[PDB]
C-alpha cells in the first residue's frame, strides 16, 4: 500500500481459535525436495502471507542435512515460501543470509534483518526492499541475536529487540528503532526483566507488545511494550501463576510480576501472548519437562494480576505429539474493525528426541481468532521417523 | 595416480658448469610441477612451483622448464653446494607423486 | 526504469565487506536438481539482482555432468535465476547460447552477449531485450571471448572488451561501445598491457573501470578505464606489489606499472579490484600456487604507487576452503548518495584438484561494501565430496 | 499489443545462420523430470518466445514412456515452456488437448488450435484467449490433421491448413480463415499439389507462405501461398532439383514445378523453406535415406527455376548425429526494418533407431538470420543413449 502502516485497530474478542495455515512439510520430504528449516515464523504483506524460517541448506533427505541440528553455520538463510507449501529448493525465495532474523513489512515495502559471523564477530545486517541499507556489529561479541519472527511497524516505525551477551548471564538487550532501513535511535533494556531472550510482538492501538525468553533465570515471560511514537519502552514479567515458558515447575497460585518466578535454570523456548486484559490469552507446551503439545488458554488480566488462572483452554497440539517454538503475527491490512490475532507452532523433528534419523527439521501448524466457539481439533505435524531409514 | 619418472639417477658436472634434469609423467599435468633439493641431513626445499616461478630466495640460477608431460630444471654456474638430490612432484591432481630423485655429483 | 542510467555516483567509504548472497549450489546438488554451472557473475536489474553463470546442460547428479571441465561444448547457456537460489532445472532463465558471456541492463533493459562455435568460427550474439540485435564474427579465429562477469552501461553506452587470438601469445583484444544492441564504435587495445583476458568493471563518476587477467606474461593486472562518452580508453597495470592474479610470485617490495611484473606464465584467474585512491581494495586468492581462499585488501593508491602495501584485511574464504573466479558488480540502482561496491567469489569444485567425482561445478559467494568495520567471517563451499560417491 | 498484427516487412538479407535457442532437454531429461515430447514448434507472442510440442504424458524416465512411438493417444497436449528451458512437469503449460496442433499469436492474443479423438471421429478444436470457441467435426473420419508448427495472421487474420483423408491416397486438405476464433471462409485446395500435408508457415509483405509435405507421391515439396486479405490461396511445387523431403532420391538436374519428382513413395517428413528469389535458403537433411543431419542451403530462386542449385550453405547438424522435423517461426513483434527469419530442429532420439530404449523423444534446436557472414558450429542433441540403461 504506498503509505506506510498505522495500528489503528485493537484486538478483535477471541473466543477460540481456527486453522489458518499449515505446511505438511515434513509429511512431503520424505519425497519432494523441502529443505531442512527451523526457527519458523509467518508475516504478511498488504498483498499476502508467507510463512518464513530459517533455512540449512540441504534438503531433508540429501546427505548433507546430517547435523541440522546445530543452530548456526554459515550455510542459513531467512527463505519465504506462499502460505502452507513446504520450504522446497524450489518455491523458496531468499531473503538474506545468517542465522538470526526478524522481518516485518512497514506498509510500504520490507525490511529484513539477518544476523551472520561467528560467535564474537557476529554482525546484523538490515535488508530493506530487497536491498541492504545499515549493518550492526556486535556490541559485546556474544552471539548477536534478535527476534524469531515478524517484527511491527508503526507510522514508518519497526521496533526490533536483539541481544548479544550471555542466556546464562546479564546479557546486553538493546531495542532499536528503525525507520525506512536507517537506525533513528535505541534504547537499552529498561524495565524489571532480567535477561530478554526472542521476542515475538504484535501492534493494536499504536502500541508495540512483546513476550519473550527469560532464558537466565525465569519460567515466567519478560513482557515489553513499545511506544512506536515515543521511541521509548518498559519490560516486567506477566504476573499470572500460569507459567508459559518450558521447562518449567508446577504451577504456583500466586506468580511474581516483577522478578523472573524461579524453578528452571538457564533454558527456555520461545512463546508468546496476547495481553489484552479480559480477553487474553497464554500458549504455552502442555509439557512442563519439554516440547510437547500447545495449548492456548483465557486467564483473564494475567499481565497484572499475580493470582490468576484459565477461564478456557484450546488444544492445538496433543501431549502425545511435539510442539517447539511459537510466536505470533497479525495481517495488519485486513478488513474489518478489529485485529484478527494469530499464531503459528513450530513442530520439531528428528533429533535430539526422535534420534534415529541424523536430523532436525519442523511443520508450521498456525491459528487465527475466531469470535465464535468453535470446536477444536490437535495438529500433529504427522511423520513416521520410519519411513526415513 | 600420476607418475613421476627421473632418469638419470645421478649426474655430474664441474663447477661453473649447466646440468639439466629431466622430469618426465604419465599424461598432461599441465606444467603443475614442483621441484625440491634436498641436501644430505637436510629438509627438502622448494625451488621451483608451476615448473618456472622460482620460490622465495632461490637465485636466478635455477631455471624452470617443460610442458605436456616433460620437464627439466637446469642449473647453471653448479657451485660446490649444489650436489644433493634433485626431486619433481606432480601438483596436477592429487596424489601428488614425485619423482625418485636424482643425485648431482660435481664432477 | 523507463529512462537510460548515468553513472553520477561515486563508490561508498568500503571499511569492511557484509555478506550479500550465497546460494548453497553444490550443498542443495547432492538432492534436488540443480545444474552444472561454471563462470558465475551477479547483475542488477533497476528491479531485482540476480546470479548468472554458464550452464553446462546437466545436473551436478545426472551422469553427463562427467567432464563439466570442459569449457566448451554446445551444451552451455548464460542462465540466470534469482539471488541465493540455486541454479536449478525449473527456476534457472535462459538468457542466450555458447560458452563466453557478458550482460548488463541499460536502464531501460538489459543486454546480454553470447559467444559459441568452434574455436575458429566462433560468433557474439548480442541480445538486447530479449531478441538479438546484432551479431559479431571473429577477427582471428582462436576463440573469441568476452567478460564473464556485469558489464557496465552509461547514457545508453555499455563497453564490453572481447578478445580473440591466444592467451599465450600477443592476442587481438577489441573494446566494443553499444548503444541499444548496436555496434556504436570499438576500440584495439590502446595503452600498456600485454594482452587482456576476461574483464570484470565497475562505474563510478561517468567513468567505467576494469580489472583483467594477464594470462600471457603477466601476474599483476591489467587495468582499463574507459570513457563511455568519448568512447575512449587505456590501459596500465596496478601498481602494487601485492600481486592479485594467481599463480604467482612472492610479493615484491616494488612492482611495477606498466610492465607484466614477471615470475608467472600462461596462466591467470578472473579477478577485481576497486580502484579509488586511500580507498581501494584488491581481492587475491590466499594461495600463491591455486585456487585456494580469498582476502580482500586495503591497499591505499594500488593502481599509482609502486611500492604501495595492505593497511587492513578481510578474509572471504580460508586457505583450506576452495575459491576460484572473482569479479564485480554494483546495485547502480540503489537509493543512496553513493555506490555500495561488491563482488563475487566462485567457489570451484570436482576435478582436477578433488578428482574422485567426475565432474566440476560450483558456488556463489558474495559481498557488499559495508561503511561499518564488521566482524569477518569466512564461507566455504560447503560440500563433502564424499556424499557424491 | 492491443491492436492486430500487420505482415508490413520483408525478409532480412539471410547471408548466415546464427543460434537463437536450444533447450538440451534430453540430456537433462537422465535426471530432471522431463515429459517426453515430440512435434516441437516455437511460435512469439509480441511479449514472448516459446517453444511448442507435443506431450505424452509421462517423463522421459518414468515407466509409462515405455512407446512413445505412438504418434496418437488421449495423452498427450501442447504444452509451451519458456525459451530453452526442458518441457518439465513443473514449468510446462498446457494450451490443449489432442494429437496434431497448430497455434499462433494475432497482435491481440493467440489461438490454439488442438485436433483429438480416435482416427474415425476425430475432433478440431481452436481455442483463442485459452477459451474454446469454435470446433470442426471431420470430414472425412481418417486422422484428421493440421500444421505442427506456428501458423500466421494478418489483421485478425490467421490461415490454418488441415488435411482429412489419407498420407497414401488422395486425402482432403482444407485452408480455413480464422479471425478472432471464428469460421470466417475456408478453401478446399486449390493448384498443383497433389496432397498435402503438414506445413510450416511465415509472413512477409502481407502474404502467408507454407512449405508442406507430400507424404502420397512426392520428395519435393508442395507450396501454398495464401492472400489473408483476399482469403484466397494457390499451390504448387519448389522448382529447384535440390530436394528437401526425405527419404530421397539423387538429385536431379532438372526438378519438376508443378507435378511431384518421383523416386520415394508414402513417406515424408515435416520441413520448411524460405522462398524470397535471390535470397532463398531451403533446409533437408543431409541423408537422403534417414533423419540425419540438418543443412540450410542458398539455391537462388528455388520456387520458380526448375534447374537451380546451392550457392552457400550452412550445417545445423552432422549426418552422424539425428535430426527430424523442422518447421519455421519468426518474432513478428521485434524492432527494425525486416524479418529475422528462423527455425527449430527436432532433435529425435530413442527409437526406431536407437532401440536400447523404449521410448522417443527429442530436443528443439533453433536458428535466426544473420545479415553478417558467421561462422558455423554444429548442434548435436547431445545424450548418451546408454545411460539410461
Ligand atoms: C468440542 O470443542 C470445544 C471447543 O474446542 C471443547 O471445549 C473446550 O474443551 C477444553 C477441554 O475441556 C476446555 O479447556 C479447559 O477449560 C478449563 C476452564 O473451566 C481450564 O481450566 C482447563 O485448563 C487446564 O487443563 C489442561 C488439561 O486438560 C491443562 O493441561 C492446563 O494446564 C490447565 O491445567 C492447569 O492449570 C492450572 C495451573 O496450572 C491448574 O488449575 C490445573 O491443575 C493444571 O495444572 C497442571 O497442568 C499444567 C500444564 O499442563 C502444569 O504446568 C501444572 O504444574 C500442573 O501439572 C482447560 O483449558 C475449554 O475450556 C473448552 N472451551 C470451550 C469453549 O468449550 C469441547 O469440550 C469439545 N466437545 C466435544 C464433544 O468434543
Ligand atoms: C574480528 O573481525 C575483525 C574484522 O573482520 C578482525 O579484524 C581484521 O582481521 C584481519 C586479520 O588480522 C586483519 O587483516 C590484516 O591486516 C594487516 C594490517 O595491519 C594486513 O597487512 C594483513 O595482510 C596480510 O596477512 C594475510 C595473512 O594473515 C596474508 O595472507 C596477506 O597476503 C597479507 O600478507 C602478505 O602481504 C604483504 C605482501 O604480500 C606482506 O607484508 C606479508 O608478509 C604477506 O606476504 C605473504 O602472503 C601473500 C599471500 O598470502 C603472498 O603473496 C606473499 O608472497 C607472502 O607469501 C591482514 O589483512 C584486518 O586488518 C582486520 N581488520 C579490522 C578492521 O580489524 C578481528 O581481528 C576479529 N577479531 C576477533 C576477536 O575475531
Ligand atoms: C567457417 O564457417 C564458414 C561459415 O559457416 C564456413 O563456410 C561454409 O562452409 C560450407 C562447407 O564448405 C559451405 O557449404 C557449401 O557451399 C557450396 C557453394 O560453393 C554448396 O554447393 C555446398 O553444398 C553441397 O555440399 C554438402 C556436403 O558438403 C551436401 O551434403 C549438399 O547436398 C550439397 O551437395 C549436394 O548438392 C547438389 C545437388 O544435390 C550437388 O551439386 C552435390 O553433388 C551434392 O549432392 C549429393 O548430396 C545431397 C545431400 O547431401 C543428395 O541429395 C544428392 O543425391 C547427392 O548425394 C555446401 O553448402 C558454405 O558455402 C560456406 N559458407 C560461407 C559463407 O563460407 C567455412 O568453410 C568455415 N571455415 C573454417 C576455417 O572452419
Ligand atoms: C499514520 O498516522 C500518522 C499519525 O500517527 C499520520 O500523520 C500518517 O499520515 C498516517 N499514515 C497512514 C497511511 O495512515
Ligand atoms: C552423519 O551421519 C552418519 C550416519 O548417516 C553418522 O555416522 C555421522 O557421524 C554423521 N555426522 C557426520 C559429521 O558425518
Ligand atoms: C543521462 O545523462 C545525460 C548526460 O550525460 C542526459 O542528457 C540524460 O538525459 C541522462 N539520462 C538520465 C535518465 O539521467
Ligand atoms: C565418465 O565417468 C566414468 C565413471 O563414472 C569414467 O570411467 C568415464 O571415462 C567418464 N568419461 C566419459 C566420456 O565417459
Ligand atoms: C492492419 O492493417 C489494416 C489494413 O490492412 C488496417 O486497417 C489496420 O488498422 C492495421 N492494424 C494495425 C495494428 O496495424
Ligand atoms: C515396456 O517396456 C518393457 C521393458 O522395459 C517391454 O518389455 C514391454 O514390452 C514394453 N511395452 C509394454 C506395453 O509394456
Ligand atoms: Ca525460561
Ligand atoms: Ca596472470
Ligand atoms: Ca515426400
Amino acid at each position: 500500500i504506498r503509505d506506510f502502516n498505522n495500528l489503528t485497530k485493537g484486538l478483535c474478542t477471541i473466543n477460540s481459535w481456527h486453522i489458518y495455515g499449515k505446511d505438511n512439510a515434513v509429511r512431503i520430504g520424505e519425497d519432494s525436495d523441502v529443505l531442512v528449516t527451523r526457527e519458523p515464523y509467518v508475516s504478511c504483506d498488504p498483498d499476502e502471507c508467507r510463512f518464513y524460517a530459517l533455512s540449512q541448506g540441504t534438503t531433508i533427505r540429501g546427505k548433507h542435512s546430517n547435523g541440522t541440528i546445530h543452530d548456526r553455520s554459515q550455510y542459513r538463510a531467512l527463505i519465504s515460501w506462499p502460505l502452507s507449501s513446504p520450504p522446497t529448493v524450489y518455491n523458496s525465495r531468499v531473503e538474506c543470509i545468517g542465522w538470526s532474523s526478524t522481518s516485518c513489512h512497514d506498509g510500504k515495502t520490507r525490511m529484513s534483518i539477518c544476523i551472520s559471523g561467528p560467535n564474537n564477530n557476529a554482525s546484523a545486517v538490515i535488508w530493506y526492499n530487497r536491498r541492504p541499507v545499515t549493518e550492526i556489529n556486535t556490541w559485546a561479541r556474544n552471539i548477536l541475536r534478535t527476534q524469531e519472527s515478524e517484527c511491527v511497524c508503526h507510522n514508518g516505525v519497526c521496533p526490533v529487540v536483539f541481544t548479544d551477551g550471555s542466556a546464562t548471564g546479564p546479557a546486553e538487550t538493546r531495542i532499536y528503532y528503525f525507520k525506512e532501513g536507517k537506525i533513528l535511535k535505541w534504547e537499552p533494556l529498561a524495565g524489571t526483566a532480567k535477561h530478554i531472550e526472542e521476542c515475538s510482538c504484535y501492534g493494536e492501538r499504536a502500541e508495540i507488545t512483546c513476550t519473550c525468553r527469560d532464558n537466565w533465570q525465569g519460567s515466567n515471560r519478560p513482557v515489553i511494550r513499545i511506544d512506536p511514537v515515543a521511541m521509548t519502552h518498559t519490560s516486567q514479567y506477566i504476573c499470572s501463576p500460569v507459567l508459559t515458558d518450558n521447562p518449567r515447575p508446577n504451577d504456583p497460585t500466586v506468580g511474581k510480576c516483577n522478578d523472573p518466578y524461579p524453578g528452571n535454570n538457564n533454558n527456555g523456548v520461545k512463546g508468546f501472548s496476547y495481553l489484552d486484559g479480559v480477553n487474553t490469552w497464554l500458549g504455552r507446551t502442555i509439557s512442563r519437562a519439554s516440547r510437547s503439545g500447545y495449548e492456548m488458554l483465557k486467564v483473564p488480566n494475567a499481565l497484572t494480576d499475580d493470582k490468576s488462572k484459565p477461564t478456557q483452554g484450546q488444544t492445538i497440539v496433543l501431549n502425545t505429539d511435539w510442539s517447539g517454538y511459537s510466536g505470533s503475527f497479525m495481517d495488519y491490512w485486513a478488513e474489518g474493525e478489529c485485529y484478527r490475532a494469530c499464531f503459528y507452532v513450530e513442530l520439531i523433528r528428528g533429533r535430539p528426541k526422535e534420534d534415529k534419523v541424523w536430523w532436525t527439521s519442523n511443520s508450521i501448524v498456525s491459528m487465527c481468532s475466531s469470535t465464535e466457539f468453535l470446536g477444536q481439533w490437535d495438529w500433529p505435524d504427522g511423520a513416521k521417523i520410519e519411513y526415513f531409514l | 595416480d600420476i607418475v613421476m619418472t627421473q632418469s638419470p639417477k645421478f649426474m655430474s658436472t664441474s663447477v661453473g658448469d649447466r646440468v639439466t634434469i629431466t622430469c618426465k609423467a604419465s599424461q598432461d599435468v599441465s606444467t603443475a610441477v614442483v621441484w625440491y633439493q634436498q641436501k644430505p641431513g637436510q629438509s627438502p626445499k622448494l625451488l621451483i612451483y608451476w615448473a618456472s616461478t622460482r620460490h622465495i630466495g632461490v637465485p636466478d640460477r635455477f631455471a624452470g622448464s617443460g610442458s605436456g608431460t616433460d620437464y627439466t630444471l637446469t642449473i647453471s654456474s653448479v657451485q660446490a653446494e649444489d650436489l644433493a638430490l634433485y626431486y619433481c612432484q606432480q601438483h596436477y591432481s592429487p596424489p601428488w607423486t614425485f619423482g625418485g630423485g636424482t643425485k648431482l655429483e660435481i664432477k
